[PDB]
């Protein structure tokens, strides 16, 4: 490349990542954070710990 | 092995190197005329001298390429143009011979040193000074003097490098497969593609005159009209059947007659259109005028500017020790580079100005999807055409007021609009003759049909008869008119400034027509005109890739060259001075003489 500051729009270096997912039949091991909400005693309530 | 296909990877290679090593040289070149200092020319030297010396060698490959099976227009079209070899056919001696020739007649040109006789002490330039002697007097001495004195040091000693600078060229031409020079200066007028839209060298040569009498008697009024003032101005001293002397033209060399309408004004009682009074009162500074005249483009059609064009080029104020260059420059520096360098000052010229260079920039910028060799114009016309038909724009006063700059309560008349009218028509139309006199002269002479003794007797006879311009002085042959001007000498090909008008009435005309504009051609305006904006376009990005006979085929309506818009132009000019040189003949003829 020849990447300089002057250069012009779309002539300038751009950092690019690719990134793919893929869920062979082994076991999961990334996923997304699971949101955690508050608990409360004392109260008839459905819970899933 | 085929080559068809494997030019294409040496055409690509050869562009990726070409493309970042050019866009250095123009830096280099920016950097030098930005900052005039010591540092940046050697680094403009080394620049440009080493882009030469790689651009060589690519010339010299593109050889072996057996430019005779490409059926890709575009892919032939560039490896015709880097099969050129230049001027390097010739032996060492005679191709160092015509460096020396070149280098020292343009530094001959630069130093012409003019004493006057009684006080040998004081000489001038051409720069002001000299020059200044003609561009505003009022008398007859001190003008012919000073003719005769330019053409006189300056003027006999050109012709000696010009004739062996005629023969060598000549040669070189006879060595290049062309009978004469002509048809190597008419090469950028030829196509020769697809059916329907072939074009030829020698066509031009017919055709460049073809088009210019249909605007001779027009011409003749104005010669009539300007003699009738000259006599009016200057009694006693034109003979009103015959024609006006040569240094009143109101140039050095009378190419333009812009200094001789103040001489020459039709009515002073209406003064000329002027709104720079406009922008002082209304503190409109080098950035507000370039930010209000930015709007036009966007108006018309065409995208926004791109984003650091401000940063990388100045604009206005050199200032302090720091100098730089106020020569007006459109910087295409490459990898989609553009910059600016003016001297903006707060003027109506300057507005105007402003507005061609960046309608340069904006014609640039649309040029650039075409590759790196076909990002140019098919020929030399279309640049300036497209530069001037903006300036013609804001030239409008219906412009003016609309943006606000003028008060909206104008009263204009017939008597201010042929004012105008016939101020444009002094400079836009009058030198027509002379730029075709002067290349069919240079024509002439690189076509060997007359010797080297009838070099400018027959000059000065075909001056007389086509814009009557008679010699003050007799003249015998040790003197050297036509090599005592800034486009003879540099070897500048002077046809260009002759399309460049007659395209400019073209497009206006075809913009005019396109934009739902009902009236005189002057006073047509394409503000707010989106319609025009693509109409524009569609040839503005087409680039050196597409033929010139294609590209006057997406604005104008026939890619015929006759001059119809230039008389639609100064009608009501031509019907006031129809009635205003009733007694006296119009035309001249050539048997008059001031010392006759």
């Amino acid at each position: 490349y020849g990447f300089q500051p002057t250069y012009g729009v779309g002539y300038q270096p751009y950092r690019v990542v690719v990134l793919s997912f893929e869920l062979l039949h082994a076991p999961a091991t990334v996923c997304g954070p699971k949101k955690s909400t508050n608990l409360v005693k004392n109260k008839c309530v459905n819970f899933n710990f | 092995s085929t080559i068809e296909e494997q030019a294409k990877t040496f055409l690509d290679k050869f562009n990726h190197e070409a493309e970042d090593l050019f866009y250095q040289s123009s830096l280099a070149s920016w950097n030098y005329n930005t900052n005039i200092t010591e540092e940046n020319v050697q680094n403009m030297n080394n620049a440009g001298d080493k882009w030469s010396a790689f651009l060589k060698e690519q010339s010299t490959l593109a050889q072996m390429y057996p430019l005779q099976e490409i059926q890709n227009l575009t892919v032939k079209l560039q490896l015709q143009a880097l099969q050129q070899n230049g001027s390097s056919v010739l032996s060492e001696d005679k191709s160092k011979r015509l460096n020396t020739i070149l280098n020292t007649m343009s530094t001959i040109y630069s130093t012409g040193k003019v004493c006057n006789p009684d006080n040998p002490q004081e000489c001038l330039l051409l720069e002001p000074g000299l020059n200044e002697i003609m561009a505003n007097s009022l008398d007859y001495n001190e003008r012919l003097w000073a003719w005769e004195s330019w053409r006189s040091e300056v003027g006999k000693q050109l012709r000696p490098l010009y004739e062996e600078y005629v023969v060598l060229k000549n040669e070189m031409a006879r060595a290049n497969h062309y009978e004469d020079y002509g048809d190597y200066w008419r090469g950028d007028y030829e196509v020769n593609g697809v059916d329907g839209y072939d074009y030829s060298r020698g066509q031009l040569i017919e055709d460049v005159e073809h088009t210019f009498e249909e605007i001779k008697p027009l011409y003749e009024h104005l010669h009539a009209y300007v003699r009738a003032k000259l006599m009016n101005a200057y009694p006693s001293y034109i003979s009103p059947i015959g024609c006006l002397p040569a240094h009143l033209l109101g140039d050095m060399w009378g190419r333009f007659w812009t200094n001789l309408y103040s001489l020459t004004v039709p009515f002073g009682q209406k003064p000329n259109i002027d709104v720079t009074d406009a922008m002082v009162d209304q503190a409109w500074d080098a950035q507000r005028i370039f930010k209000e005249a930015e709007k036009f483009f966007v108006s018309v059609g065409l995208p926004n500017m791109t984003q650091g064009f401000w940063e990388n080029s100045m604009l206005t104020d050199p200032g302090n020790v720091q100098k730089a260059v106020c020569h007006p420059t459109a910087w295409d520096l490459g990898k989609g580079d553009f910059r600016i360098l003016m001297c903006t000052k707060v003027t109506m010229d300057d507005f105007l100005t402003a507005h061609h260079e960046m309608g340069h920039i904006q014609y640039d910028m649309a040029y650039a999807a075409q590759p790196f060799l076909l990002r140019n114009g098919a020929n030399e016309g279309f640049h300036e055409a497209v530069g001037e038909i903006m300036s013609l724009s804001a030239a409008t006063p219906k412009h003016l007021k609309s943006i606000g700059l003028l008060s909206p309560d104008f009263q204009e008349d017939n008597e201010t609009e042929i004012n105008f009218l016939l101020k444009q028509a002094l400079t836009i139309v009058g030198t027509l003759p002379f730029t075709y006199m002067l290349e069919k002269w240079r024509w002439m002479v690189f076509k060997g049909e007359i010797p080297k003794d009838q070099w400018m007797k027959k000059w000065w006879e075909m001056k007389r008869e086509i814009v009557g311009v008679v010699e003050p002085v007799p003249h015998d042959e040790t003197y050297c008119d036509p090599a005592s001007l800034f486009h003879v000498s540099n070897d500048y090909s002077f046809i260009r400034y002759y399309t460049r008008t007659l395209y400019q009435f073209q497009f206006q005309e075809a913009l005019c027509q396109a934009a739902k504009h009902e009236g005189p051609l002057h006073k047509c305006d394409i503000s707010n005109s989106t319609e025009a904006g693509q109409k524009l376009f569609n040839m503005l990005r087409l680039g050196k890739s597409e033929p010139w006979t294609l590209a006057l085929e997406n604005v104008v309506g026939a890619k015929n060259m006759n001059v119809r818009p230039l008389l639609n132009y100064f009608e009501p000019l031509f019907t006031w001075l129809k009635d205003q040189n009733k007694n006296s003949f119009v035309g001249w003829s050539t048997d008059w003489s001031p010392y006759a």
